[PDB]
Order: C-alpha cells, then sequence, then structure tokens
C-alpha cells in the first residue's frame, strides 16, 4: 500500500556531505508534510526537521543542532523527499528515517532506514570464515554451524543461509566495533541428518566494498 | 522545548499480564499552542510503528490490547494482555509546537520461563590461519534470562585479552536471548597451545556448561 523507500546512506569523511532520498508511493504525496528522524546506534529517536505541503509554501523547520547544515527538499511530481546534510560530523553517525505526517502531527508511515556513517576510517571488505564443529565431537540430534564476518567497515552487512531457504534457527548477531573494524557472526542450527549429508552455505554481502561471498560449510578433515 | 521524561527505562512482564509506560512533559508558553501526544513501538531491525494517536485514540491495525490515556503533562501507555511479540522499545512523542520531541525510550522484557543456553564451540578456519590470525568462536543460543557469563580457557589457564561478545535482542516468537563470544589470538600462540574451553555460567545450572576442542582433530 503506502510505501517509503529510502536510499543514499554510506560512509562519509568528516566535514563531507551526503544527500539521502525517500521514494514515496501509494498516497497523494503533494498533500502531506514530510519528516526526517535520526537514531544513533543504540540510542533514541531524534527529530531532524519537517517539510510542509504545496499549500504551505513548502515550509521547512529543523531541530536547532542541524539548523544551518541540513536541507530538507521535496519533488511533488515524482514523490521524492530529500535530506542533504552538509559539513558532517562524527555525531551525525546514525540510522536515518523519513516519515509521513499522519493524523495529529503523528508519523503514520516510516521508511525502512538508511545508515549514514561519518568517520575517517577506510572502507574495508570482510573475510568470511566458516564455523564447523571440531572433528572429534559427539552427536546430539542437531548440529549448529556458523559464519564469521571479520575485519570490515562500515556497517551494514546482510547474512542469509542457502540464499534464504534457511530462515529458521538463525541468529545473526549485531556487529561489534574493534579498532575501526566490525566483526559479525551468524549461527545456523539444523537436524543432524541434513548435514554433512546436505548443503549448508552462508551468503554474505557488503555493498560498500561490492563484496559478494558465499561459504559452503565443510565437515573438517586431515 | 516540551521535554519528555519517560519512565521506566525498562520493565519485565509475563504473557497476559499488564504493562504500563509513563511519559511526562514540561509545560510551554503561548495560548497559541495545541500540542499532542503519540506512542511508538520499535522492534529490533525495524522503523518504529505508530500505536496510539492523541494520547488515547487507537490506530488501524494495532490490537485491542494497546490503550493510551493522560491529562495535561502526564501520559500513560497500557498493554494488556501482554503477548510475546510485544518485546520492543516504546517511545512517546510530542507533535504541537516546534520542535517535535521524543521521549527517552522504554524497553519491554517479556518475562518467560527459565531456559538453558545451547552452547557450541568452533575452532579457527583453515583460511584465517593462512593469514596470521586465529578466531575461536562460541555460541550460547536461546537462553533466558539475559544474564550470562562466558569464560575462555586455553589449556589449564584463564584467558582475558582478545575476547569479543555480542547479544541478540529478545526473540519475538519464543522469548529467548542468544550470545556470541569470539576469542581472537595470533596464529603463533594458537599453535603453541592445545586445549580450548568455552565455559558458560548461567542461572539454570549450578555448574558451568563446558564445550571444548583439542587442536589435534582437523
Amino acid at each position: 500500500e503506502v510505501q517509503l523507500v529510502q536510499s543514499g546512506g554510506g560512509l562519509v569523511q568528516p566535514k563531507g556531505s551526503l544527500k539521502l532520498s525517500c521514494a514515496a508511493s501509494g498516497f497523494n504525496f503533494n498533500t502531506y508534510a514530510m519528516h526526517w528522524v535520526r537514531q544513533a546506534p543504540g540510542k533514541g529517536l531524534e527529530w531532524i526537521g519537517r517539510i510542509r505541503s504545496k499549500s504551505h509554501n513548502y515550509a521547512t523547520d529543523y531541530a536547532d543542532p542541524v539548523k544551518d547544515r541540513f536541507t530538507i527538499s521535496r519533488d511533488d511530481s515524482q514523490g521524492l523527499l530529500y535530506l542533504l546534510m552538509n559539513n558532517l560530523k562524527t555525531e551525525d553517525t546514525a540510522m536515518y528515517y523519513c516519515m509521513r505526517e499522519g493524523i495529529y502531527g503523528s508519523f503514520a508511515y516510516w521508511g525502512q532506514g538508511t545508515l549514514v556513517t561519518v568517520s575517517a576510517a577506510k572502507t574495508t571488505p570482510p573475510s568470511v570464515y566458516p564455523l564447523a564443529p571440531g572433528s572429534a565431537a559427539q552427536t546430539n540430534s542437531m548440529v549448529t554451524l556458523g559464519c564469521l564476518v571479520k575485519g570490515y567497515f562500515p556497517e551494514p552487512v546482510t547474512v542469509t543461509w542457502n540464499s534464504g531457504s534457511l530462515s529458521s534457527g538463525v541468529h545473526t548477531f549485531p556487529a561489534v566495533l574493534q579498532s575501526d573494524l566490525y566483526t559479525l557472526s551468524s549461527s545456523v542450527t539444523v537436524p543432524s541428518s541434513t548435514w554433512p549429508s546436505e548443503t549448508v552455505t552462508c551468503n554474505v554481502a557488503h555493498p560498500a566494498s561490492s563484496t559478494k561471498v558465499d561459504k559452503k560449510i565443510v565437515p573438517r578433515d586431515c | 522545548d516540551i521535554v519528555l521524561t519517560q519512565s521506566p527505562a525498562s520493565l519485565a512482564v509475563s504473557l497476559g499480564q499488564r504493562a504500563t509506560i509513563s511519559c511526562r512533559a514540561s509545560k510551554s508558553v503561548s495560548s497559541s499552542a495545541y500540542s499532542f501526544f503519540h506512542w511508538y513501538q520499535q522492534k529490533p531491525g525495524q522503523p518504529p510503528k505508530l500505536l496510539i494517536y492523541l494520547a488515547s485514540n487507537l490506530q488501524s491495525g494495532v490490537p485491542a490490547r494497546f490503550s493510551g490515556s493522560g491529562s495535561g503533562t502526564d501520559f500513560t501507555l497500557n498493554i494488556h494482555p501482554v503477548e510475546a511479540e510485544d518485546a520492543a522499545t516504546y517511545y512517546c512523542q510530542h507533535s504541537g509546537e516546534l520542535p517535535f520531541t521524543f521521549g527517552s525510550g522504554t524497553k519491554l522484557e517479556i518475562k518467560r520461563a527459565d531456559a538453558a543456553p545451547t552452547v557450541s564451540i568452533f575452532p579457527p578456519s583453515s583460511e584465517q590461519l593462512t593469514s596470521g590470525g586465529a578466531s575461536v568462536v562460541c555460541f550460547l543460543n536461546n537462553f533466558y534470562p539475559k544474564d550470562i557469563n562466558v569464560k575462555w580457557k586455553i589449556d589449564g589457564s584463564e584467558r582475558q585479552n582478545g575476547v569479543l561478545n555480542s547479544w541478540t535482542d529478545q526473540d519475538s516468537k519464543d522469548s529467548t536471548y542468544s550470545m556470541s563470544s569470539t576469542l581472537t589470538l595470533t596464529k603463533d600462540e594458537y599453535e603453541r597451545h592445545n586445549s580450548y574451553t568455552c565455559e558458560a555460567t548461567h542461572k539454570t545450572s549450578t555448574s558451568p556448561i563446558v564445550k571444548s576442542f583439542n587442536r589435534n582433530e582437523c
């Protein structure tokens, strides 16, 4: 139905700039006020600013901390919302959201989020490693396997098992940030009679570095 | 600014029980005002979802078990009966006079029966070894409550140096947590030691749950 599709997020150097887009569809765009909100990793939601309707002269309003640096922008005929952020800062690191101003200045529909990282660290592809149980381990009706995604920057990555076919006993753990490098892990648990017997592969993707690795999980041998 | 003070920061409730989340506002100035309240639910890797509009009106699609109320500065969100999918963080919001402001956030732990972690250790990959480094990973999956501790043992010795831990958000279907611990040594000292223990202490057990591997089984 009503949709907001966000794009534009990525690594930027401090003092740099970036434009985020928010593609709208499913409603009469030119009637509604639009909003941006941010949320730093592991923190609360903060308001960025609003752009109003054609009938209100595209009026714009911002939270003070971004008053002179950010510009909210609007393409009615194409249903696009923009947030260009100038002179970026370490603190500007966050998940960014567009939303539609529904009923009473409330936010009825939200875009899915786009991550913006501000740092001087360099964009680095991950090394995908398999996690196979040790050779001399006793059985227990089910086996757990995994993947280790180590030494990468910035977030995000996506992990799936068998292209999406295993979505069940999956645990993809949040990345942790060591020395300007993220390390992630993912576990998959299957009936012990569908492995090694059958194929189990993890699909890692790191769009920033255009990485597309797959890793079959192999038994272990000498 | 209308500055919203949320409380509590977190609470834990049983399936079917009542949950109550409070939000306070400072009062502002001009008679030309008209300011409103709204509540939001945010689940793990998701945008917040609008629950209740103007303090007490219910949103299209959200179940009969969410209700809001309040007068002037004090606002309340009620969840009854509480269901497993309610494990989320909740935010109040203000909408009238600029700026629009959000509350601090309130996390709902779903309280659920005690449950043991399924733990599994994994030796380093032959591939990582090729590039001078060695990671030994331990999975402590599907436990409750959140509180857990992992001790790494290299031979007969405790090892605190390159240990990296990670926790999942409370699970939405069952109500469990899962953890992941990664000990990262250099290849050299991975090779000059042999026995590798992952030791998990938890509420459900008096003795530590132990998984181990000897380096001599490729």
